[PDB]
């Protein structure tokens, strides 16, 4: 963590609207 | 001083705010744990991360399921819809009804595109990826790991200006819209840094000699001894060896880390930044 390791992420939604998830694969 | 203006781009500690090298200048939350995170306001021209003595690899996608991490780079893996790697011409297409992105330059266009993607399922988390823009090809890669050094005496890795990286930005979630006017981009050819001092402009009193074959390794040294966030006490908030006068006859790299005030007229120097391109140069002396 204090090297920037960063978190474990398989989907993300989106911030600016329209708000739709994305996700990995 | 009538430099102030001009010279308003050179004060990295204001302009950037965060470490160059290692840009960790930020703490954000994901689901309860805390993280820390680019947030340099300037584009860091040329930097690119070296993995295990690979050039060609960083950009590559991450390690997906059951591979190891050194199987696989540091950028986003394939998304549906397919949002990393981007061309400039795919995020125009992608926020064309948001007219607040869609027209933003290329380098900001592509921190946002990294900063809209939120790997917590709460819409208040802070935590935006860096990227890299690709000048040569004008594509987006998001970088799914934010680490930027990983060294000592496995998954090694360090930051550095290398000839390959040269069309290369790095970005962080901060980079401003108005980078062109206010960062640093091109060393300043006829030119060497000095500070202000009873209307004139007198030489940096004390610098650190490096010796260096061209302007490329001037500002190779000068982003290697430059402002590093890597181990809040390990916060830099841009302060380091962020500036050198290359002298291109003695070839010499005077590396010094207090703001310049001012710019001498000298024919026998060109004036660097961490943050400036390794190549380009400028030849109007204001």
């Amino acid at each position: 963590k204090d090297i920037g390791a960063g978190p474990v992420a398989s989907c993300f939604t989106t911030r600016m609207s329209p708000p739709q998830q994305i996700c990995l694969n | 001083n009538p430099w102030t203006e001009y010279m308003a781009k050179y004060d990295i500690e204001e302009v950037h705010g965060s470490g160059i090298r290692v840009d960790l200048g930020e703490d954000a939350e994901v689901a309860g744990t805390q993280y820390r995170l680019p947030s340099g306001k300037c584009p860091v021209f040329g930097k690119g991360i070296i993995i295990e003595n690979s050039k060609t690899t960083f950009l590559k996608p991450v390690a997906t399921g059951n591979q190891d991490l050194k199987d696989g780079g540091f950028a986003f893996p394939p998304t549906e819809p397919l949002i990393s790697p981007m061309t400039l011409n795919g995020m125009r297409d992608f926020y064309k009804n948001n007219e607040y992105v869609k027209n933003l330059d290329e380098l900001t266009l592509c921190s946002r595109h990294a900063g809209n993607m939120n790997p917590d399922k709460d819409e208040n988390s802070n935590y935006k990826y860096p990227a890299v823009y690709d000048d040569k090809d004008k594509k987006c890669h998001i970088l799914y790991i934010a680490a930027q050094e990983n060294n000592g005496p496995m998954f090694c890795f360090r930051p550095a200006k290398d000839k390959s990286f040269q069309n290369y930005v790095y970005l962080s979630k901060n980079v401003v819209d108005n980078w062109e006017k206010v960062c640093p981009r091109k060393n300043l050819e006829n030119a060497k840094f000095g500070l202000w001092v009873d209307g004139n402009c007198e030489d940096i009193p004390h610098v650190n000699e490096f010796s260096a074959n061209d302007l490329f390794e001037c500002n190779k040294l000068v982003f290697e001894l430059s402002a590093s966030d890597q181990p809040d006490r390990y916060k830099s908030h841009g302060k380091g060896y962020n500036w050198g006068n290359y002298n291109r006859k003695t070839h010499k790299c005077e590396i010094f880390n207090v703001k310049p005030t001012c710019l001498i007229n000298d024919k026998s120097y060109i004036a660097t930044t961490a943050l400036s391109h390794p190549i380009e140069v400028e030849n109007n002396f204001p």
